[PDB]
C-alpha cells in the first residue's frame, strides 16, 4: 500500500510545486499591474 | 502518460496563455505606434 501511496504522494507534491511556481509568476504580474494602477491614480486622477 | 494527463494539459494551457500574452503585447505595441498617426494621401516616399 506504501508503494502505491508513495506514487500518489510524488504526483500530488509535483502538482503542488507546479501550482506554487505558477502562483509566484502570476502574483509578480499583479504587483506590476498594481504599480501601474497607483501611477495612474497619482498621474491621471489626482493630477494631470 | 494518460495517468499523468493533467500535467500535459497544464503545460499546453500555460504555453498557450504565455503565447496569448505575447500576441496581446505585440498588438498593444503596434497600436502605440499607430495611435494618432495621420498621413497625407499625396505622400510618396520615393520622391519625398
Amino acid at each position: 500500500a506504501q508503494v502505491q501511496i508513495d506514487r500518489l504522494i510524488n504526483g500530488r507534491l509535483t502538482a503542488l510545486n507546479a501550482y506554487v511556481s505558477q502562483q509566484l509568476s502570476d502574483i509578480s504580474l499583479v504587483k506590476f499591474g498594481a504599480a501601474l494602477a497607483m501611477e495612474k491614480v497619482n498621474e491621471c486622477v489626482k493630477s494631470q | 502518460l494518460s495517468e499523468y494527463g493533467t500535467f500535459c494539459d497544464n503545460i499546453n494551457s500555460i504555453l498557450d496563455e504565455v503565447n496569448g500574452l505575447l500576441d496581446t503585447t505585440q498588438l498593444h505595441v503596434a497600436d502605440t505606434l499607430m495611435q494618432g498617426v495621420t498621413l497625407s494621401s499625396n505622400l510618396n516616399t520615393n520622391l519625398h
